[PDB]
């Protein structure tokens, strides 16, 4: 039992849904986070050594 | 592409039985880093000519670009190999060649291949072509190498000016860099090169060349305040003493001639002091990430090229492109362009020129020295942490003239 | 020792000093960089 | 700074003009015809609440046209809430509508790129229907025209619309066409007297520019006046429409004929006899000119180019030292601005109604007229007094 | 004299066999060998004979090519039989043509 | 505020009363090299991108702060590459507007290499104790999101 919706138009719908999604600006902050990380890391390493 | 027959050139060794480092600065290399992946080195680099470039290991830049280049060159040597080598300080930390291992304790078998001054294919190796995808950022590396490897000077630096079809989108994006120095944006276009698979899209490739050109164009003296790419000049700030730090600077005088549709030079430096010149270099590196786009005319034609490095597979020619290399003597050449400068009447020579001439002949002075003073040491012992290079090698002559007047007819 | 360049006309304030001494008076470089938001470098269209 | 300069010209120029501005005559158009008891809901309704029968604001319309003749650097724009998000499809009877307004409103825009617009936003409604042609790399299927803010742009395939096969993209190649034919030719109109020339630089004093072709005043009188330039377009673009919907294919899940309605829509825009695009080619730039020799900030213009590209107004500078021998410039002004030169947004809607809905007066005598418009005006005169001043700022820079 | 598109035309036969749309495709059917863009106006067109790379600028995808189509009888194991290998079915192999050189590269 | 710090950032400021062992030093030295030599920037109506002054400054720090800045700058994107980004991202459906116009030094260390993700995730993996339970809680999330 699976339905959509009577005046459906994908390209529209997705339009709308889709925006606030991308929006959120938090997706490029975890990008700083891994590279401390790798840092992080390598740091370690070369001072245990 | 995947140009197939991506084949690059190891260094040849200066009369010595070994390659161009003793296993003290090996062991220095491959140990004390991990990665061989740029950017290490390019951290070095980077340093907008701040720091000294001298130490005990790497008396230049440049120098170490060399040991970078013959580290790499014995090393693939093991896992390049027809069946495999590897051991003696390298045995490759896993087959995709992830990182610079110190022996693997239980695997012997893989020998130290012994080569001479030897080219390789990278595709016929089956592990190498397997791994297309993470041979990529890698090859940009090798390049690097054979393009310095090729000859006995400074690097063989290509150029590109596609002229009329230019993007107004790249015109755009390029705008808001203006106020940085021709190293910073080498370095992020290297990484993203790197960092990305390489890509089709003529964008990233076009921008490089471009910048190439008007870098060139400038240095010559073809282009400058009043005599603009659009726009387009390098400022060589600060007048005095030789350190003049070439930004990208857009400012409205003329539009300077469009020339007949492609136009392409190569340059070398004749004279050591290339290692001293972040500029020089920083171009040579932007010509390697557009090689690897690219199926640039083959290579720089035997005629001015030391017998080791005659007959190269598809590389050196007779009746190609670019037959000739364009050739100078980086002392004279700021001569040219005050010349030009004076020409045009931009300036007069009266202060300005002379000036500046005093100054450059102090810095030639002061790097020819030191460039002698440490080549003395390897030209004495088992180690090559430096390029090799007779005093008769710093001579004023090498072409320096004609390069500078092609790379301004160029400009028509 | 301690101030080469400031000491002496001779030297041009960036040169390869270590790892012999710690120098205390050359050129600093300072930089005026503003910090955008992603979301702000560029408009919306909001008409999606 | 600007908008003095701007809500001055265009309020005095609204006292000086001759006109009766009627939305009121589309207001009985729609409410007698509309298939039915005017009454119903969605295509005719959509039309009412885009225009709005109400238009409690007169003046913004006759300003809105007005504006367009300022042209110095403070350029004119057609606002971005205008296009349909997301290209949409031209299925949409709002759209439609939308497009048509866009088209009508659009050269009166000092935007030079404002063709490239037009073009652009029926191709952006002809995605899924039609693979367009991509002509440049930039340039996609999606890309909204807000964003076709350089020169750089105008896609290859709009230049040479030749080489656009006129059976996938039919529509297309005729709308590109109707373009470069038909939009309105720069002309230019007599600036002033030889007293002070004019405060133009890349024009001689002699002249303003008149993107719009302007004509004489004969008699006028002929009620069917319809070979101007601004009429001509209006049909025209129209007529496309026409084209486009004749098919009705299109009107999937659309159950109620759109032909008929539209049609009698379109035919309604077309019927109503309005003066408006003569008033503007005629009578107004003399009007303009009139004016121009006496106003506080003299008129500063540069030449309008259609859809010469390379020509197109691109740069303004300026270098209190010599351009060769100088310093590469630093902060420059220039810079500042978003495009070729300040740009205002305007209203679309607005500009449709009044070119649609202007009429000439009963008992109009140009003579008459314009004297008495012409003699308080003159009279609060400022012309020499800025005269003095001028010699003075010049003397005070040399000095 | 003119030429035909062999693809559509299998394509057509192939469709009209199981009882499909095939008038849509008419638009594309003349075609000169001669000059090899399909490119030009197959900016979509279908995803069902048809796997284009939109604008069809790295390839074309063609519908599986089945050669080998059994008969009534031939239902189960038999050693005496021809090497049928079944090539007479759905999942078969895509029939991948390619512009040029770099076209091919990018599709691998 | 505080001039103080002017004094002891720029020794050659000062005059010389006392023919004293410091006075001899400071007056042997190249005195001109005080303050700034250099301002860049080049785009008329607009503020410095640097300066270029010579300060009281130690190297070691320097070097320091001067590597911290390369790293920062080789992470730093522009605009137009931004823009691709998100684009690419949307797979047209969604849609910004690209400005044209001058890159006023623009910093956004954002981007980081695959590599670094890959590390991360992995510690995130490993994090990820033993039991079964621990996935549950975020994979309902995201069908929630989806919903």
């Amino acid at each position: 039992c699976g339905q959509t919706e009577t005046n459906l138009i994908p390209s529209h719908h997705y339009g709308k849904a889709f925006a606030p999604l991308f929006a959120s600006n938090a997706m490029f902050t975890r990008n700083q986070r891994a590279v401390i990380t790798r840092e992080a890391f390598v740091c370690a390493r070369s001072a245990v050594a | 592409m995947a140009q197939r027959q991506f084949f690059g050139l190891t260094y040849n060794f200066y009369g010595q039985p070994a390659p161009l480092f003793d296993l003290n600065d090996l062991q220095e290399l491959a140990g004390c880093y991990a990665r061989p992946w740029t950017s290490r080195f390019s951290h070095l680099a980077i340093s907008t000519g701040s720091l000294p470039v001298w130490s005990a290991r790497y008396p230049s830049v440049a120098s170490r670009n060399i040991v970078v280049n013959t580290l790499l060159g014995a090393h693939l040597n093991p896992f390049a190999g027809g069946q495999i080598t590897s051991h003696q300080g390298i045995t490759w930390r896993d087959p995709v060649l992830s990182s610079l291992a110190p022996v693997p304790a239980i695997q012997p078998p893989p020998v130290w291949a012994v080569a001479e001054n030897v080219l390789l294919d990278s595709n016929n190796y089956p592990t190498y072509v397997l791994n297309l995808s993470s041979m990529w950022p890698i090859n940009q590396d090798v390049h690097i190498m054979t393009m310095w490897a090729l000859s006995d000077q400074g690097p063989i630096y290509h150029l590109e000016v596609p002229v009329d079809p230019m993007p107004a989108a790249t015109t755009a994006a390029l705008m808001a860099y203006t106020g940085v120095p021709i190293a910073h944006l080498a370095q992020t276009a290297y990484r993203f090169a790197g960092q990305l698979p390489q890509s089709p899209d003529s964008t990233m490739v076009s921008t490089i060349r471009w910048l190439s050109a008007i870098w060139f164009g400038s240095l010559t003296g073809r282009l400058n305040r009043s005599r603009t790419c659009n726009g387009f000049y390098f400022e060589f700030a600060k007048p005095a003493l030789n350190p003049d730090q070439a930004v990208l600077k857009w400012n409205d005088g003329a539009r300077a001639a469009p020339p007949a549709a492609a136009q392409s030079s190569y340059i070398r430096c004749i004279s050591p002091h290339w290692q001293h010149q972040i500029v020089e270099v920083a171009g040579a590196l932007m010509s390697q990430s557009v090689t690897a786009v690219t199926g640039l005319p083959a290579l720089i034609d035997e005629a001015t090229l030391p017998a080791w490095s005659q007959g190269v597979a598809n590389l050196t020619g007779n009746g190609q492109g670019v037959v000739p290399c364009l050739d100078y003597n980086p002392v004279p050449m700021a001569a040219a362009r005050h010349l030009q400068w004076r020409q045009d009447g931009l300036i007069t020579a009266a202060q300005e020129a002379q000036l500046n001439n005093d100054y450059t002949a102090y810095a030639l002075t002061i790097e020819r020295h030191l460039t002698a003073m440490l080549v003395a040491n390897p030209i004495a012992a088992g180690r090559m942490p430096i390029q090799p290079f007779n005093a008769a090698d710093f001579g004023q002559a090498g072409q320096t003239a004609a390069a500078v007047a092609l790379a301004q007819a160029m400009f028509v | 020792l301690r101030w080469p360049g400031l000491v002496d006309p001779n030297y041009r304030v960036g040169t390869n000093d270590l790892p012999n001494r710690i120098t205390l008076y050359n050129s600093l470089y300072r930089y005026n960089f503003t910090y955008p938001t992603l979301d702000g470098i560029m408009y919306v269209r909001s008409a999606t | 700074a600007a908008l003095p300069l701007v809500e001055a010209l265009s309020t005095l120029l609204r006292s000086v003009t001759p006109l009766v501005l009627d939305p009121t005559v589309l207001t009985n158009a729609i409410t007698t015809i509309s298939e039915s008891t005017t009454q119903t809901i969605s295509p005719i309704s959509e039309i009412l609440r885009l225009l709005q029968p109400m238009g409690n604001d007169y003046a913004a319309f006759w300003k809105c046209i007005a504006s367009w003749a300022y042209n110095g650097l403070v350029t004119t724009v057609l606002s971005e809430d205008a296009f349909p998000d997301s290209s949409q499809s031209i299925t949409h009877l709002p759209s439609m509508w939308k497009c048509l307004f866009l088209t009508l409103a659009g050269p009166m825009t000092s935007d030079p790129h404002s063709p490239v617009k037009v073009f652009m936003a029926l191709a952006n409604l002809l995605a899924q229907p039609e693979p367009i042609a991509i002509g440049v790399p930039g340039m996609h299927q999606t890309t909204p025209a807000s964003q076709f803010s350089h020169p750089g742009v105008w896609p290859p395939g709009f230049l040479n619309p030749q080489l656009i096969n006129p059976q996938q993209a039919p529509l297309l190649r005729a709308f590109a066409e109707h373009i470069r034919a038909n939009w309105p030719q720069p002309s230019e109109f007599g600036y002033g007297s030889t007293l002070q020339g004019s405060a133009n630089l890349f024009i001689p004093s002699n002249r303003m520019v008149y993107p719009w072709p302007n004509q004489p005043l004969p008699r006028l009188t002929v009620a069917p006046t319809y070979d101007s330039a601004m009429s001509n377009w209006i049909s025209t673009t129209i007529a496309f429409f026409i084209r486009v919907v004749n098919s009705v294919n299109m009107t999937a899940t659309v159950n109620d004929l759109t032909r008929r309605t539209m049609t009698g829509v379109m035919t309604a825009m077309r019927q109503v006899k309005t003066m408006t695009p003569f008033y503007i080619q005629h009578m107004c730039p003399t009007e303009l000119s009139v004016l121009a020799s006496v106003t506080v900030t003299p008129p500063f213009q540069v030449p309008f180019t259609r859809l010469v590209q390379n020509d197109v107004i691109t740069n303004v500078l300026v270098a209190r030292v010599d351009p060769a021998q100088r310093g590469d410039a630093a902060v420059d002004i220039r810079a500042t601005h978003a495009t070729f030169a300040a740009a205002l947004p305007v209203d679309p809607a607005a500009i449709v109604v009044a070119m649609l809905c202007g009429q000439t007066e009963t008992n109009l005598i140009p003579s008459h007229h314009y004297g008495k418009a012409f003699a308080p005006l003159f009279a609060s005169n400022a012309m020499f007094t800025r005269n003095q001043r001028a010699v003075i700022t010049r003397e005070a820079f040399v000095c | 004299q003119r030429y035909t598109n062999p693809l559509v035309l299998g394509a057509a036969f192939g469709d009209f066999l199981n009882a499909r749309s095939i008038d849509i495709f008419l638009d594309r059917l003349f075609y000169d060998p001669t000059q090899d863009s399909p490119i030009t106006a197959i900016t979509k067109f279908p995803y069902q004979w048809t796997i284009d790379s939109n604008v069809t600028t790295d390839s074309v995808r063609t519908s599986a090519g089945c050669k080998y189509i059994t008969l009534y009888g031939y239902d189960p194991s038999r050693p005496s039989t021809p090497a049928t290998y079944g090539k007479h079915r759905p999942t078969y192999a895509t029939v991948f043509y390619y512009s040029t050189l770099p076209a091919r590269s990018r599709l691998l | 505020g505080r001039p103080e710090l002017l004094a002891l950032a720029y020794p050659g400021r000062a005059v010389l009363p006392t023919q004293t062992k410091n006075a001899q030093f400071l007056s042997t030295a190249i005195a001109d090299r005080i303050g700034r030599l250099d301002r860049a920037n080049l785009i008329g109506g607009e503020v410095s991108a640097m300066v270029e002054c010579m300060e009281l400054c130690d190297a070691l720090t320097l070097h320091i702060r001067e590597t911290y800045i390369m790293l920062l700058r080789s992470m730093h994107q522009d605009p137009t590459q931004i823009v691709q980004i998100v684009n690419e991202c949307a797979n047209n459906l969604l849609n910004s507007t690209i400005p044209i116009s001058l890159r006023p030094t623009i910093l956004c260390p954002w981007f980081a290499s695959s590599e670094d993700l890959r590390l991360q995730e992995v510690m995130h993996l490993v994090n990820i104790s033993s039991n079964t339970a621990a996935a549950l809680p975020l994979v309902e999330a995201l069908s929630t999101l989806l919903r």
